[PDB]
Parts: C-alpha cells; sequence; structure tokens
RNA sequence: GUGGAAGUCUGUUAGAGUUGGUGUCCUACAAUACCCUCUCGUGAUCUAUGUGUAGGGGUGAAAGGCCCAUCGAGUCCGGCA
RNA sequence: GUCGGGUGAGAACCCCGACGGCCUAAUGGAUAAGGGUUCCUCAGCACUGCUGAUCAGCUGAGGGUUAGCCGGUCCUAAGUCAUACCGCAACUCGACUAUGACGAAAUGGGAAACGGGUUAAUAUUCCCGUGCCACUAUGCAGUGAAAGUUGACGCCCUGGGGUCGAUCACGCUGGGCAUCGCCCAGUCGAACCGUCCAACUCCGUGGAAGCCGUAAUGGCAGGAAGCGGACGAACGGCGGCAUAGGGAAACGUGAUUCAACCUGGGGCCCAUGAAAAGACGAGCAUAGUGUCCGUACCGAGAACCGACACAGGUGUCCAUGGCGGCGAAAGCCAAGGCCUGUCGGGAGCAACCAACGUUAGGGAAUUCGGCAAGUUAGUCCCGUACCUUCGGAAGAAGGGAUGCCUGCUCCGGAACGGAGCAGGUCGCAGUGACUCGGAAGCUCGGACUGUCUAGUAACAACAUAGGUGACCGCAAAUCCGCAAGGACUCGUACGGUCACUGAAUCCUGCCCAGUGCAGGUAUCUGAACACCUCGUACAAGAGGACGAAGGACCUGUCAACGGCGGGGGUCUUAAGGUAGCGUAGUACCUUGCCGCAUCAGUAGCGGCUUGCAUGAAUGGAUUAACCAGAGCUUCACUGUCCCAACGUUGGGCCCGGUGAACUGUACAUUCCAGUGCGGAGUCUGGAGACACCCAGGGGGAAGCGAAGACCCUAUGGAGCUUUACUGCAGGCUGUCGCUGAGGACUCUCACUCCGGGAGGAGGACACCGAUAGCCGGGCA
RNA sequence: CGAGUGGCUUGCUACCUCGAUGUCGGUUCCCUCCAUCCUGCCCGUGCAGAAGCGGGCAAGGGUGAGGUUGUUCGCCUAUUA
RNA sequence: ACGACCGUAUAGUACGAGAGGAACUACGGUUGGUGGCCACUGGUGUACCGGUUGUUCGAGAGAGCACGUGCCGGGUAGCCA
C-alpha cells in the first residue's frame, strides 16, 4: 500500500491510494468464466490468468457504477 | 559554469563550410545555405545595398 | 511587454505541440454503405497514449483492421457490429434513431458520419433520452441537452477507464508523466509570480494582480488573462 | 518468514551540482581558475549526437534568467558625418 | 631524480645502463567529433620550446594511408528541402495538401572474415593459409511462393544455461631466491563447417478431489505429478578446421565464482516504451562478378575549443589484473605508460608569506556568529525519549565488544563464503594506517524530492501534489498568421484552456457602496446607410424619424480588485475584524512588563498584550517528516582566545640563464609650522640634510586602477505602469456588397459545413470585402 | 541674569574635491591634549579617628576582563589603586 | 625602565563613650611594564630509538610507500615561556 510514501504526501493522498490500490488489487471475478482470477493489466486493462480472457473495464476497478447501470437498461 | 573560456571546450561542431557556388567558408552545412552568397535560398545573389555606404 | 505564454502558445512550436508521432489511432466510427452487415471481432486491447484510456484492436469480416473507442465492457473474442440493424449490445455501434431511449452511450456524432466527437474520455456517457423523426435529444456529460440528427451514429455503452480521476497523482513527477503525452507546456509558472513585462499580473513589491481578475469577452489576446467573462466567481451564494 | 516498493536513506561508484572557507589567485594556469568543505546520486535524474523555436521575437519550475565572453530587447552592416 | 657512460664544437634536462621514483577509470589500451600531415626517414638550429638542446609537434627535403565480407554507401526517426497548388504589391517570403528527395560513420536498423606473417611509416585492406556473403551465368532439383515469422524495442526485481577472467588442487616446462621451501611466468590454437540442448510452447499417455512446483508469484478434472514425444539457445560444449599457426620449452587435467553471450519467471503505468529497408519462409554444383568514397597520426596538464605547448572545457568502450574490503572506496602493487603537470645552482636555508604538524595549564574567555580547526567514526551485541500524518522519530541517546595464535562447532553442494566456541597470548593503543556520524533541546520559514540569478543572491523566492474559481458541446473556449492557413488535436467536459492558493489537520466570518466581470432592461442616451423635411434647377449643409452594441438604471458575483474605522448607549463610504494568532521576518514607543537562563543575556524561549500599522485560498491557525535556509541553549571538542613557541614542505635571500607590465608635466634628501581655492616634497619662516646601494613592513605622494554608481542639472536615453496625452491592432455591434424566391415569416438557387457518393444540415444568415458606433496600455 | 573659552555633538553655510580623497563599528600599531579617574605633593571641611566630600599643583606611569547589541553610545556583572 | 598594589612589625596602639581604628619607618610578597637567560619545570624537536596496521620486495632478516613522520609511545641538542 502507502506504505512505500514514507512520511511523505500527508494523510489523504496515501489513505486513497492505499484504499483504491487495495480494491485494485483484490480477487476479480472473471466475467467469462466464474474464477477469481482477474487482474490489472494495465490503466483500465483486465485479465483472467485462467482463461486468458482480456477486456476493458475501469481504470482501477473491473466494473464501475456506469457500467453496471449498462447491463440494465 | 563559465560562459567564457569553459564553455568553449564544446565547440567540435561543423557549420559553416567551403561553399560549392562561391568558394567561401560560409555554407552551413546543417541548413545546406550559403550565408555569404545566398545558395541554397536564391537562384540569384545574395547582395544588399547595405553592404557599401549609401552614397556608393 | 513581451509575448505572454498564452499567446507562444498559438505558435505551435514543439513546446506546445502533442506528441502526434507517439499516439496510435484517431477514434473513428467505420464507414458502411448500408445494410449493417458489419461486424468484426475482438482481437485485443491497448491502451491509448493519447487519453490514458483503453482502445480495442478489431478484425472486420471485409479484412479491415482498426482501432476502436473502446466502451467499458468489451473483451477479447467479442463480436462488435456496426450498422442500421446492428443488435443493441455494448461496443456495438448504430444511429441514435435505432437506439432505446434511456440508454448509455458514447463517441456520438456532432454531424452524422463524422465519426464521433462527444463523450469520448475515460468512464463519460451521453445519455439518449428523447427520439423523433427529426430530432434526437441527447444528454452529454457537461449536463448540457444537446439536440442531434437521428442519423448520428454512436456506440453503446460507458467509456472504459471510468474512475480514473479518483486517484490522486500524489507527486509532481506523475503528473510530470502524464504531460509529457499531452500538448501542454507543465509545470505553471503563476502569472502574479511574474514580472510586469511577461504577464498583466506580473509586478509588484508583493504578490497580487493588479487589477480586478474578471476580464472582458472583448479583451485581446495578450490581455485575456485570469477568470475570463466571469459569471460570477467565489462559492458564496 | 518470504517478497523487494520508494521523485527513500548512506555513499568523492560513474556522473551531476556548487554551501562555507568571504582561503590560494586577482598584470591569474584561467576575461569565472585551484584546493579543502559541502549537496544530489532510480529519477520532475545525468549525458552524447541529431533536430525544432529568432530579436519586441524565441526560450524561461520566473532570477528580467538565457538566445556563442554581447540582453530591462542579440549580433553585423547600413540610415550616419 | 642520481651515478656512470654514448654522441657532439658545445650536454642538468638528446640517447644507453643501473639505482630511485610518479600514474591504476588513468599519466594505460581502443576510439567519436574536431585538427589536417602534426605520422615515418634524412639533414638542420635563424624561428618556436617558460632555461639549454646535439632533441622536437620547430625549419627543409623526401616518403607514407592498399578492403566483396571495417565504416560509408542502403533504410527509415525527430525533422528538412525541392516541385506543384494557394497566398503576398512582390520575392531569395509564407502555412496546408499532394509528389519526390534529404535526414543516423563512436551511438538506431543492417548480407558476408578469421588466424598467422610483414614495413621506417598501412593493415579484418598487403602476403600466406582458411572461411563466408550477394548478384549473375551454366546444370540438376523445384512448382512451390505468400500467408506468416523476423527486423522490432519501456522501467523495476529475479532464476537457470554459460565463456573469458580470477582463484584453488595437482602434473609438466622455464625463471627467481638462497638458513626455511617458497615465489613468479607459461602450459596456447580462430572465423567457419557439423553436432548437442536447457527454458518456453504444444502433443499422447496418465487420472491427482489435495497434490505438483518456485528465490518469489504460482499450477490443476477446462486434466496436477510421473512417463513418452514434437518444436526448440549461446559469442556455450563437443568433433573437424589443425603432421594450420604460434612457442625456447612444456605444448595440462579437474574445480569454484562466473563479465560477455543465451533463455526464463515475477512486478509497475492517469507514463504503454520507433519506423522502414532488409532477412527468413525458399535446395544444391560449377563459374564469373563484387566498382565508387574513407583508411596516416593526435584524440589531449603539447596535435581538439579556449589568442598560448592554457592547472579550464571536451562523448564512447575497456566496470573482471593482485592484496584489501561491503565496494568500480582508501592505501599498496602488477601489466602498460612516464620522469615533459619541463629552468636550474647555493645558503640549517634569517624576517616575512603559502600549505601544514605538535603545543603545557585553562577550554569559546575569541567573534556579528565556534568563522577556522577539532571531536566522533568501520562492524557486532545490548539498549533507545518527546513527538507523530503510525510511515517515522532512530544510527535518537547511552553501554559493551573488536588483534594475534592453537584446536574446533554450526549453515551451505561448496567457496580461496558466512556465523559462533574453548584455550593460549602481546601492546599505551586491535575499524592499530587507511577508510570512517560529534550528539541533544527550543524557536522561525517553506510541507516533502525538485527549480534559480552561466560570472558576488540557493533562500523563506519558483515548482509541486492538494484546494478553488473562470471559459467552452467541438463549425466550441483559448491562442498564432497580412493572407493562404495553423497549435491545442491521432484530443472531446473523468476534456483542455485561463487564473488564484500551495501537502496533511482544524478552518476559511462580515461587506456588492466604488472598480471589474456578467445578466436584465419600461424609459433615457446611443453612429453610419437607407428614409422624411428644408436648402441647392444638382451639390455642399441644417434638421427629423428609426435606433444596434454600449452607457444611464436594476440585479447577480469577493476562493473578483479590494475593505473590515471615528464617535455614542449612529457618521464617512458597503460592512466595522468573527475562529484564531499577536511586541510577530508584521510593534513606532522599545532593551515594553513578568518569568526562565547566565556572575551579568538590547539575544533566545514562555506568559501578558490596548495590534504605530495582525487575521482568514491578498488564505488564518497549526503541524510529524525533510533542509549547505534564519536565531538561541547544553554536553563533548579544541591554538578561536589567554599567548605565543618549535618544527615540516614550497617560496622568500645569493648565483647562471630567460625576461615582461603597471606607471612617468617638470623638479624632487626632507621635517615642523604657517600660508594658499579653506587637505603643500616644490610658496614663506625655521629646522634637519655627505653620496650610492641591499632587505623590510606599507605612514605620505588627498599613491595606481575607472571622464562618480550616490546627488542635481539636460526643453538626454531606455525598460516599466496607469481612469496622462494621442493614436494603432483586436473583440463586440449596425449597415452596404456577395444576395436569390414568396416588424414578423416561409422557401431554395448562390454561399458554408457534414458525407466516398447518393445525399444530409444550414441558408440569403454566416464567411469574406467596405464602413459606422462602443470597448480597447494587448501595442506604438 | 551677565561675560567667556573649546571645536568632541548637532545645526547652519556651500569655500574645496563629482576625468571618485573608499563607509559605520570593531581591530591592530604609533604620537599627542588636559577640562585629572587612580597614583605623588598639597588646601579647606558640616576635618576626633577610620571612611569621605570639595578644591590646588601635576599628563611620569596606569586606567584592565566579561553578558545583551553590528552598534558608537549605553545598560548590566565580578574584579580594581 | 620603572609604575602600582597587598601583607607583617608599628598596633588592637594614637584618636574615640563605644563601635571602630590610623601614621612615620623597616620589612616580605604580588601585579603591569622592561631587558636578558635556558641549570630547573614545560613546549617543540618530519635528529634519533621502539611498538604496530595495510601492501610490495617469496618467507625470515632487512626495507619502500601510506604528504611530504602511516599511526602510536619516548625524546638529545638547539630554539623557546
Ligand atoms: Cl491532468
Ligand atoms: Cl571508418
Ligand atoms: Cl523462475
Ligand atoms: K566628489
Ligand atoms: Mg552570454
Ligand atoms: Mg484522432
Ligand atoms: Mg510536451
Ligand atoms: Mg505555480
Ligand atoms: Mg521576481
Ligand atoms: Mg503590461
Ligand atoms: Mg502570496
Ligand atoms: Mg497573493
Ligand atoms: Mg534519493
Ligand atoms: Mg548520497
Ligand atoms: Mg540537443
Ligand atoms: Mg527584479
Ligand atoms: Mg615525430
Ligand atoms: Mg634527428
Ligand atoms: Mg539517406
Ligand atoms: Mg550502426
Ligand atoms: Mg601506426
Ligand atoms: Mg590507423
Ligand atoms: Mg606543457
Ligand atoms: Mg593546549
Ligand atoms: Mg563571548
Ligand atoms: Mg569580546
Ligand atoms: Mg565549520
Ligand atoms: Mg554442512
Ligand atoms: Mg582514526
Ligand atoms: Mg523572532
Ligand atoms: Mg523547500
Ligand atoms: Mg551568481
Ligand atoms: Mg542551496
Ligand atoms: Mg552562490
Ligand atoms: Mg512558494
Ligand atoms: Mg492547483
Ligand atoms: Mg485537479
Ligand atoms: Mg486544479
Ligand atoms: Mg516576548
Ligand atoms: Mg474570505
Ligand atoms: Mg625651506
Ligand atoms: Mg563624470
Ligand atoms: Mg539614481
Ligand atoms: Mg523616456
Ligand atoms: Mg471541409
Ligand atoms: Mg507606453
Ligand atoms: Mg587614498
Ligand atoms: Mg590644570
Ligand atoms: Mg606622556
Ligand atoms: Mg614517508
Ligand atoms: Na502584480
Ligand atoms: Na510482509
Ligand atoms: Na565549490
Ligand atoms: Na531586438
Ligand atoms: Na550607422
Ligand atoms: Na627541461
Ligand atoms: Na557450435
Ligand atoms: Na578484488
Ligand atoms: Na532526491
Ligand atoms: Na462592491
Ligand atoms: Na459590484
Ligand atoms: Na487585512
Ligand atoms: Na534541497
Ligand atoms: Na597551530
Ligand atoms: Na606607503
Ligand atoms: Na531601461
Ligand atoms: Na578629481
Ligand atoms: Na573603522
Ligand atoms: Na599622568
Ligand atoms: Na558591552
Amino acid at each position: 500500500r502507502s506504505g512505500r510514501f514514507g512520511a511523505r504526501y500527508g494523510r489523504v493522498s496515501r489513505r486513497r491510494v492505499a484504499e483504491i490500490e487495495s480494491e485494485m488489487n483484490e480477487d476479480h471475478a472473471c466475467p467469462n468464466c466464474g474464477e477469481d482470477r482477474v487482474d490489472r493489466q494495465g490503466t483500465g486493462i483486465w485479465q483472467c490468468s485462467y482463461c486468458d480472457y482480456k477486456f476493458t473495464g475501469g481504470s482501477y476497478k473491473p466494473e464501475t457504477p456506469g457500467g453496471k447501470t449498462v447491463r440494465r437498461s | 559554469t563559465g560562459a567564457g573560456t569553459p564553455s568553449q571546450g564544446k565547440k567540435n561542431t561543423t557549420t559553416h563550410t567551403k561553399c560549392r557556388r562561391c568558394g567561401e567558408k560560409s555554407y552551413h552545412t546543417k541548413k545546406k545555405v550559403c550565408s555569404s552568397c545566398g545558395f541554397g535560398k536564391s537562384a540569384k545573389r545574395r547582395d544588399y545595398e547595405w553592404q557599401s555606404k549609401a552614397g556608393e | 511587454g513581451r509575448r505572454i505564454q498564452g499567446q507562444r502558445r498559438g505558435r505551435g512550436t514543439s513546446t506546445f505541440r502533442a506528441p502526434s508521432h507517439r499516439y496510435k489511432a484517431d477514434l473513428e466510427h467505420r464507414k458502411v454503405e448500408d445494410g449493417d452487415v458489419i461486424a468484426g471481432t475482438v482481437v485485443d486491447i491497448e491502451h491509448d497514449p493519447a487519453r490514458s484510456a483503453p482502445v480495442a484492436a478489431v478484425e472486420f469480416e471485409d479484412g479491415d483492421r482498426r482501432l476502436i473507442l473502446a466502451p467499458e465492457g468489451v473483451g477479447v473474442g467479442d463480436e462488435l457490429q456496426v450498422g442500421v440493424s446492428a443488435e443493441i449490445a455494448p461496443g456495438n455501434t448504430l444511429p441514435l434513431a435505432e437506439i432505446p431511449e434511456g440508454v448509455p452511450v458514447c463517441n456520438v456524432e456532432s454531424s452524422p458520419g463524422d465519426g464521433g466527437k462527444f463523450a469520448r474520455a475515460s468512464g463519460v456517457n451521453a445519455q439518449l433520452l428523447t427520439h423523433d423523426r427529426n430530432v434526437a435529444v441527447v444528454k452529454l456529460p457537461s449536463g448540457e441537452m444537446k439536440r442531434l440528427d437521428p442519423q448520428c451514429r454512436a456506440t453503446i455503452g460507458v467509456v472504459a477507464g471510468g474512475g480514473r480521476t479518483d486517484k490522486p497523482f500524489v507527486k509532481a513527477g506523475n503528473k510530470h508523466h502524464k504531460m509529457k503525452a499531452r500538448g501542454t507546456k507543465w509545470p505553471n509558472v503563476r502569472g502574479v509570480a511574474m514580472n510586469a513585462v511577461d504577464h498583466p499580473f506580473g509586478g509588484g513589491g508583493r504578490q497580487h494582480p493588479g487589477k480586478p481578475k474578471s476580464i472582458s469577452r472583448n479583451a485581446p489576446p495578450g490581455r485575456k488573462v485570469g477568470d475570463i467573462a466571469s459569471k460570477r466567481t467565489g462559492r458564496g451564494g
């Protein structure tokens, strides 16, 4: 997490970096299969180590509140 | 760094060279333009009235 | 005095240009004779250096291979379609007329066939509200209600990469790296920190603007600085 | 325990910089030098070569700094006795 | 450097030998740029060389650079040019769009060369031997042939394969040493041809429900391990090359750690890390062809730039020579280079000066200030406060240990790797030199890393993330251009432009009167054209009607410019200073008052505080971490001081040689007084005064150096400012032309934009040309 | 209230220097003045003594060390004839 | 080229109700200044002797370098306070 930042930058900045990256690094459920093997490959790029499925998602989350709405309507 | 003597050491770049058209060492090999005769810029020869006194 | 920075910009010198030669593709909707039969398969997902957002590589039936402005939720293997009869699923592109009202859309054309102009940045989207035989009313990400020819093509879904703005840059160096990929001069020296000769706010024994910051719309370049034709300022009220 | 992040630390590694000595020098080795001390040294890093921007114009993390020992408007010749 | 010697008319510095030294990322080896013959030989010394010279980068004359397989050449990069088109009064000018070309010699991509030998000077070029590539021709094979692969790629961490080197063991060859038995060198052998293949990927078998595997992550019934197989690496192994070559000889074998080279795994991105030619895909024999340009040398304390043989400046590769140790560190030493960072000789060599060592007792008393110097120091163990954003503070502080010798234990496959144990033992001192932090506290500022006044300022200034406001739906906002056109933009509000503030934390009050911006506007004001009236056989001209933007007027707006008092228990002019902070880097009075601390404290810190003249993004308060930033206190330390001494090295002094400059109206041995335009070696009166020369520290010559920067003056200059004067761009708005049909409206045909086209949108508007009004330090 | 002396302060003047007479404070090193702080020799005393106060002659010698402040000045401390 | 102070005897005396408390003179010492000197103490002493770290000369012996002594310990003459 933000431990790499030492005593620099202040609370807010590193609290949010840790929070965002924490969720970014969590196991993610692949949309193709259902396995929890989705990792970020870069900005907005996600991929399943299991089946190889490579797809677009949020910048730090594979799914965003807006993307979820699309499915519905 | 001193702008004088110490800055004179990096000057090993070739720019003005012997010109094919006029023979002067004014053909800028980077610009491919002679600063003396205009070769590379003008078919006509470079020349100006201010190169001599006004009434001469 | 001297020309102000905003004036140096227009000359288009290296310092102010975008590193175009380093960009990948000019994202635009494909041209279809008609019929809509045009479909392709997503072959890969790449990073777009000009938008800090993902983009999708697609192989179309008629052999054409082009990068596409990727909405969220598109992956390798998916089949996208472009045309009047395109199915109504994310990643497909069709005229606002064939799109069901109430659906989120991106890369909307301003004029039919221009290839897409609105809602293209990370995570944004337009909202098709009203239909008609003459006008298609769309709500852009800025919140504005835009009247568009229903013939204007668009892509179903919200643009990929949403949430990019949620993370702080934290350090100067990170901004630096991003700025290097844009047509922008950075960092930014405050006008009030300059000399009178260099900026209308320059000069003085201490730092403060000389006059009020709200400048008229009619001000000439070199003088139009600060709060341009501000209808109001501050937060109060 | 593993792992090995960082505009992270120490560091005359290379390399970059230039705080104090208001030392030596000050018809100099030098029209900006010498020595000791000192700062940075995985990054907004340093650097070679190529390349672009030109004078009321550039360039400027802004000191009116820099644009060939020339800058609150370069240099050359001319206007000009 | 010294002693001998060589050559020569002449020798401190030209050459030989010995002895003694210097350089170790360089003072060695290879090179880029740049220089341009400086390279080699012979002959010379008038020039150049910090002295001399027989020497030379000097002078003169000759000579010297050899390529199918090293570079160029070819490709394309940022980008540049040419032609066409268009603009411009015009062009040697100018943006776009086409086309074409140019654009990389160390250091992008790339068909092919190795070994030995040779010259005074070249050398993957010549010679000998061997190998290889491309094209073409002939012949056999082949119908395949263009899909694909390659060229071709970021940053961080890491495994495996593996050569050189280095080291260890043992043997052989040669050398050194001479109480031992040690120590040094060598022990060789290419391109290329052939062959082998780890890793990755995949196939078959197998059938794991918990196993498989890693340095780490990881893998699997969507099929784990095991087993078998396909594809598949090195500049690597192996065989050939090679009764080639090289060596006086021997002409080794194993090992460890392993640069190069090869091949994998992991991690990061609001950052995504070239392109093209070319190669592969796509066989073999024989033969022919392979032109053109470069090639010497230096590459620097003498061959480059800096006027110089200049202590400056100047890119790449050798980063694996030994000991040492964490080390590409120090110190010492090889290989290789040098004694040319090129003037010498003499004096115990004084004064004085530059660098520097050591100084008893005291220990910052020195000083603006601890400036300068000193102290500490490596590693291991123990132990570690306030505060804190929980990361840090921290190597806090403080305490202990540290060598050698003998025999061992543990980790590991092992190291010539690491961690320990027992015993013995020497010194004042065991990180024994070298290398190598002094520590603690209070306050101020800026959050932090970063930036800056090349050449007196490195800071608190700039930047920054973060906070905020403004403009804009893209035929946009902003900006460049005279125009043709252009940047932003391969971009599209999670954007990007224009500004302010400047991490975090707690917060950010009141004021819209003035000024600015913006919206509205009955009425008022408001230009020109057209229109109406008067005037003129026409015209000038006077007047009217209509009225755009703008203004009056109204409203919104301060994280817009800015403001937040006097008086009384409201007045100017809108409000009348809230949280906070406060004698401040802001406090005149001022060394404010009280306290801390000291013998004594205009300092510093804390409290008070009526604040000459604090205060909220002109940001207020506060703040961990950071700092060559400003002030203060303590311990430690010490020649900063009391108060100076002695010593070391280079000068200074004498001698040989070389050999300037500054400065000079004249005269001049002055001193004390006086006088004088009031600051005299020179006038006046006295006094003193034999001449010349050496060394010294600088009292005077208002010493030398510079037509004073301060100040004023000039109907001098320049940069900058603005509600100075006058104008000029630019923006807004009316009108006319382009411009057409039927105070509000439709249409389509010009014109504009979107579309490949069909066609769609818009439309007499817009654009453009002309003009009128308003704004207009953006500019003159 | 009246008369003066000095040329250390301050003010005035604008004589001298604007083709430059280098600033304040400090320091170091030399000479001097007396309107004498100490020391010598004296006079008066509201001089018992001791300790003082005031005055005269007198410039031989001495007049030191520190804390705040750039300070001169001045405030403060302990020594001192 | 000497200035000045403290102490002892004078004396617990003269003076004085007491408290307190002198002097002449003779002595001893200190301080500041001055000139010279080195037996004594102290400093230096890169003369010298020893110890010892790293490295090189194979070890030993004996040596070079480590800034003009590698460092540490002792230190004669001389010069000095
Ligand atoms: Cl951004
Ligand atoms: Cl070459
Ligand atoms: Cl691995
Ligand atoms: K003057
Ligand atoms: Mg310059
Ligand atoms: Mg594009
Ligand atoms: Mg840029
Ligand atoms: Mg800024
Ligand atoms: Mg400034
Ligand atoms: Mg201005
Ligand atoms: Mg400010
Ligand atoms: Mg401000
Ligand atoms: Mg760092
Ligand atoms: Mg460092
Ligand atoms: Mg460059
Ligand atoms: Mg300034
Ligand atoms: Mg020669
Ligand atoms: Mg000769
Ligand atoms: Mg080319
Ligand atoms: Mg190349
Ligand atoms: Mg040669
Ligand atoms: Mg050569
Ligand atoms: Mg030389
Ligand atoms: Mg001492
Ligand atoms: Mg003091
Ligand atoms: Mg003092
Ligand atoms: Mg210091
Ligand atoms: Mg073991
Ligand atoms: Mg030590
Ligand atoms: Mg203060
Ligand atoms: Mg800072
Ligand atoms: Mg400077
Ligand atoms: Mg600094
Ligand atoms: Mg400086
Ligand atoms: Mg700042
Ligand atoms: Mg900001
Ligand atoms: Mg932001
Ligand atoms: Mg912002
Ligand atoms: Mg106070
Ligand atoms: Mg406010
Ligand atoms: Mg006379
Ligand atoms: Mg003058
Ligand atoms: Mg002035
Ligand atoms: Mg002027
Ligand atoms: Mg168009
Ligand atoms: Mg002006
Ligand atoms: Mg003078
Ligand atoms: Mg008298
Ligand atoms: Mg006297
Ligand atoms: Mg020595
Ligand atoms: Na200003
Ligand atoms: Na852990
Ligand atoms: Na320096
Ligand atoms: Na100019
Ligand atoms: Na002239
Ligand atoms: Na010589
Ligand atoms: Na091989
Ligand atoms: Na080593
Ligand atoms: Na740093
Ligand atoms: Na107002
Ligand atoms: Na207002
Ligand atoms: Na205020
Ligand atoms: Na810094
Ligand atoms: Na000393
Ligand atoms: Na003198
Ligand atoms: Na000026
Ligand atoms: Na004068
Ligand atoms: Na002075
Ligand atoms: Na006296
Ligand atoms: Na004082």
